[PDB]
């Protein structure tokens, strides 16, 4: 047992293993210890995969890198490509043209919406929603609930919910439950009434059908989704309005993109945000405010979406770092500063020359070292209980000036709120969303459902699993709104006579400095993403990625400080220690991307 | 009753799963609810840990030699297999276990088919395609990074309708989707045939949709349905949106030089 960051870690209790953690991207093992009352008193995050993209990139052409690193992840598809081209452009002093900037922003915001909405419905919802309870639901009361939760949503009749319920019923009655097989249905951890469950399962099906439409924006600008194409110096989708039919981008294609954006805005406003507000209200009413972890103290993001390209003061999700829960002081974050972002491997399956220090990613090293501690139960190829006192993960341990930080939509929304209260006008919309949401969760939704009103502040409400889930939905909404504006700015610029999509002045390596270093950062769906590159004689000398789930899922550092996943699970009661419902609910609120975390 | 599918994940990016759910004809929703029984799939399944792993035994017993094993990603052989761990054990052990009683095996994407990005030089995990580990079972390769959504669901649809593996080429790929090279029917072919090429990004030739061969297009040596079926319900494909094919459905496509290096001997593709 030891204390760190206000958490009293104790491994003397009952050990519980969850391997595989499902409804995430990639591979994770989680172990916890619970006390005599089933409360988690220790948590252990183990990334259970590695591919070695950083090693693979050595010696290759910087212009090709984006395609390799894009394949770090097909869920957050394209965010690595964006970080890569930004890193190479930074290294080589390449400024992209305005249309390329706007198209990249539209692609980024399309990813945000798609990733966020799919995560909530298809990965997260089954931690809050009991699908078997939905079978008990009354269709008319579900219709009435739908009308209260979101008046504007046109799919609300009793017959519609009855039809959906019927298909679910015969599916379950078949004896082949598929994705619902061996679920934790009927657990007391589930608190929603039947009608809320039916509403949510209905929206799961709606979202599954609609999500394929949204990505057609990527398909137009980047050829395909997953894994749309990017380009060092701009975008490949050349513009001609007019022989306009022959160009990748013409007015007809742009009108198609706008139609898709408009649909996204309707979905976020009428389906996603209302569902999260309603479910959050009901779990708040049940008192389930666990899972805050590091969000209550330390949050970080690089900052993203500047109104004016290459002008960081205009970031519409303004970033920085907050420490010790002091929201009155946002520290600036510099990805070039060797003393700020650093990665430790003390408790990771890698080796450094000196593991007492963390390396800034321009000096990063990726050499595998799969070895298990002496206190392991089982063998090298058959682990029963991992030894977290030694090396226990394929995930490195990123820290900021030595501090363990949470990253993600919640971090960005806390930062935005802090910035807005400092006078930052660029953060006004997220502040509005948060104050609206608190009022809905505390007063409006309880009043509509006949529940008592509460008086939680944002400071109390946001650092929680509910808060983390809320921030993701609000971020989706904001991203949809922002790309709506980006689209108008793109079309305006093209009509003004600027059709440029690529700067090729430094495309040829004969024009490059013989040595160079660059960094590219991205507010990826799961948090702060950075790629750091060193170029030598036209080739990749070093390429290091520090990815959002690397931050959140990290194992302990040299000082023994815990990362966001481990902190978030602490101090959470489990209804049944051998049903990981609470563990899944909170882990999933980070939207873990394990292939990203390890790359 | 609906045919069980056990969908395993090795080393992967999860892009093949994502492509699968983009399918418009049929909808993934209808595939899951009315066509297959998707009994194991880490991306979507409700159960975790012990409850998840217990599903494998139950389906293998009840549907012995009558379930489909679908594999996304691949097994690593280095690090004693523990660069991909499932249930505290190497992924390769799960793959071999589930493979033994499958009616058929689908290698989704270039990872399962060939090795893909993690197998690119110097392959630090010795990631290995499924067919080099499972050597005594019928396998269908469905390559691409990821494959087109309707190709993935098209394979499933054929297998369920006929209870047969579709006709395969010598590389193990379904002829119904992989008989053509991109370059065979690419809409930019009349420019290629007339020696009309993009030479620099966003040059006048690029704005007129000229051929992408000299910008590194690997369409002439890449078998896939992209030029006809296209992507995301026929919305576009890489070449239509302005970037050359990078050869993503072909064995070893990461180690054939820069994506922007043109193929040599242009006369052979005329
Ligand atoms: N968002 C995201 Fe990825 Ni699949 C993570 N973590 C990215 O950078
Ligand atoms: S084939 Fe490509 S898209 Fe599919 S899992 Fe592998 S890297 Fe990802
Ligand atoms: S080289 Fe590429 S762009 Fe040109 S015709 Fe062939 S497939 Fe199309
Ligand atoms: S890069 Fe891949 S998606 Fe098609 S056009 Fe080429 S085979
Ligand atoms: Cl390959
Ligand atoms: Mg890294
Ligand atoms: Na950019
Ligand atoms: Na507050
Ligand atoms: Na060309």
């Amino acid at each position: 047992a030891y204390a760190t960051q206000g958490f009293n870690l104790d491994d003397r209790g009952r050990r519980i293993v969850v391997d595989p953690v499902t409804r995430i991207e990639g591979h994770m093992r989680c172990e916890v210890n619970v006390d005599a009352n089933n409360v988690i008193r220790n948590a252990v995050s183990t990334g259970t995969m590695w591919r070695g993209l950083e090693v693979i990139l050595k010696g290759r052409d910087p212009r090709d890198a984006w395609a390799f690193v894009e394949r770090i992840c097909g869920v957050c598809t394209g965010c690595h490509a964006l970080a890569s081209v930004r890193a190479v452009e930074n290294a080589l002093d390449i400024r992209i043209p305005k249309n390329a900037h706007l198209i990249r922003e539209i692609m980024a915001k399309t990813l945000q919406v798609h990733d966020h909405a799919v995560h909530f419905y298809h990965l997260h919802a089954l931690d809050w929603v009991d699908v078997m309870s939905a079978l008990k639901a009354d269709p008319k009361r579900t219709s009435e609930l739908q009308q209260l939760v979101s008046p504007a949503h046109p799919l609300s009749s009793a017959g519609y919910f009855r039809d959906i319920q019927n298909r679910l019923k015969r599916f379950v009655e078949s004896g082949q439950l598929g994705p619902f097989m061996n679920g934790y249905w009927g657990s007391k951890a589930y608190v929603l009434p039947p009608e809320a469950n039916l509403m949510a399962v209905t929206h799961y099906l709606e979202a599954l059908d609609l999500q394929k439409e949204w990505v057609k924006i990527h398909t137009i600008f980047g050829g395909k989704n997953p894994h749309p194409n990017y380009l060092v110096g701009g975008v490949p989708c050349a513009i001609n309005l007019d022989g306009a039919a022959s160009a990748p981008v013409n007015m007809e294609r742009l009108s198609f993109v706008k139609a898709r954006i408009d649909e996204i805005i309707e979905f976020n406003k009428n389906v996603y945000v209302p569902d999260v507000l309603a479910i959050g209200t009901l779990y708040k009413q049940a008192g389930w405010l666990y899972g805050g972890g590091l969000a209550a103290t330390n949050v970080l993001d690089y900052g993203e979406y500047p109104n004016v390209a290459y002008n960081k003061s205009t970031d519409q999700l303004p970033g920085g770092a907050i420490l010790n829960g002091n929201w009155d002081e946002v520290f600036p974050v510099d990805p070039r500063d060797s003393q700020q972002v650093q990665e430790f491997v003390s408790h990771s399956w890698y080796k450094y020359a000196d593991e007492s220090v963390g390396l800034h990613p321009w000096d990063g090293v990726t050499e595998p070292n799969y070895v298990l501690g002496a206190n392991t139960k089982g063998t090298r190829t058959r682990i029963e209980q991992i030894d977290e006192s030694a090396k226990y993960s394929w995930i490195k341990s990123p820290r900021w000036r030595g501090h363990a930080m949470e990253v993600g939509p919640l971090s960005r929304y806390i930062l935005a709120y802090a910035h807005a209260r400092s006078g930052n006008k660029y953060a006004e919309r997220p502040k509005e969303q948060l104050e609206y949401s608190a009022q809905m969760i505390n007063s409006a939704i309880p009043k509509a459902l006949g529940l008592p009103e509460t008086q939680y502040t944002l400071k109390q409400l946001l650092p929680s699993t509910i808060g983390r889930t809320l921030a993701r939905a609000l971020e989706s909404q904001y991203c949809g709104e922002m790309m709506h504006s980006d689209w108008h700015d793109l079309v305006a610029n093209i009509r003004a006579g600027d059709t440029a999509t690529a700067n090729v002045d430094k495309w040829d390596p004969a024009t490059w400095p013989l040595q160079a270093k660059g960094v590219g950062t991205v507010a990826a769906p799961r948090g702060a993403l950075g790629h750091w590159i060193r170029i030598k004689d036209g080739r990749i000398e070093n390429y290091q990625c520090v990815v959002p789930t690397t931050w959140n899922g990290s194992p302990r550092d040299y000082k023994g400080q815990i990362g966001a996943f481990e902190a978030s699970l602490m101090n959470t009661p489990m209804v049944n220690p051998e049903q990981p419902v609470e563990i899944l609910r909170t882990l999933h609120s980070f939207d873990p991307c394990l292939a990203c975390s390890t790359h | 009753p609906r045919t069980p599918v056990l969908w395993l994940h090795g080393l992967e990016c999860t892009g093949c799963s994502e492509s699968f759910i983009r399918s418009a004809h049929p909808l993934a929703k209808d595939v899951v609810l009315s066509m297959i029984s998707l009994d194991y799939d880490d991306t979507l399944m409700a159960a975790a840990g012990h409850q998840a792993e217990a599903i494998l035994e139950e389906i293998m017993t009840k549907y012995k030699g009558n379930y489909i094993l679908a594999v996304e990603g691949n097994p690593p052989l280095n690090q004693d297999g523990m660069s991909c761990i499932i249930g505290g054990r190497p992924f390769i052990e799960q793959l071999k276990y589930v493979a033994k009683d499958a009616k058929a095996i689908i290698s989704w994407g270039s990872c399962a088919s060939w090795g893909c990005v993690q197998a690119a030089k110097p392959n630090p995990t010795q990631a290995t395609p499924v067919h080099k580990v499972i050597t005594d079972k019928p396998i269908i390769k469905v390559p691409g990074c990821p494959p087109i959504a309707e190709v993935m669901t098209g394979v499933i649809t054929y297998m369920l309708t006929f209870d047969r593996i579709p006709e395969l080429d010598r590389q193990g790929r379904p002829k119904m989707f992989y008989s053509q090279r991109i370059h065979d029917k690419c809409y930019r072919r009349p420019h290629f045939d007339a020696g009309q090429f993009v030479e620099e990004w966003d040059d006048e030739s690029a704005r007129k949709g000229f051929c992408l061969y000299k910008m590194g297009c690997k369409g002439p040596t890449t078998y896939n349905a992209c030029s006809t079926t296209r992507w995301n319900e026929g919305t576009s494909f890489p070449i239509q949106s302005g970037h050359g094919c990078i050869g993503c459905s072909e064995d070893g496509f990461w180690d054939k030089g820069s994506f922007y290096d043109r193929l040599t001997g242009i006369s052979q593709f005329g």
